[PDB]
């Protein structure tokens, strides 16, 4: 899976837990 | 230039942090924009930069 626009006074907001703590619960 | 400013180049009103840019135009190009249509680099008028 393969992953401008800020300035417009849109923004993307971090996950609670990090890929390392799915990762750990998996 | 590392310094948030309001520009106008050439008439375009803008606001910025303005940085020496690595990105390499063809002589004919003044301007540039991101894939948004959005302004992302610009050519200095008087040292051509
Ligand atoms: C506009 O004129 C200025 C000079 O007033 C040009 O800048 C000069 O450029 C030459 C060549 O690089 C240098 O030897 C001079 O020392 C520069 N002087 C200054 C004051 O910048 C500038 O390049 C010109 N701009 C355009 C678009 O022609």
């Amino acid at each position: 899976v393969t992953l401008a626009q800020k300035f417009n006074g849109l923004t993307v907001l971090p996950p609670l837990l990090t890929d390392e703590m799915i990762a750990q619960y998996t | 230039k590392n310094k948030c400013v309001n520009f106008n180049f050439n008439g375009l009103t803008g606001t910025g942090v303005l940085t020496e840019s690595n990105k390499k135009f063809l002589p004919f190009q003044q301007f540039g924009r991101d894939i948004a249509d959005t302004t992302d680099a610009v050519r200095d008028p008087q040292t051509l930069e």
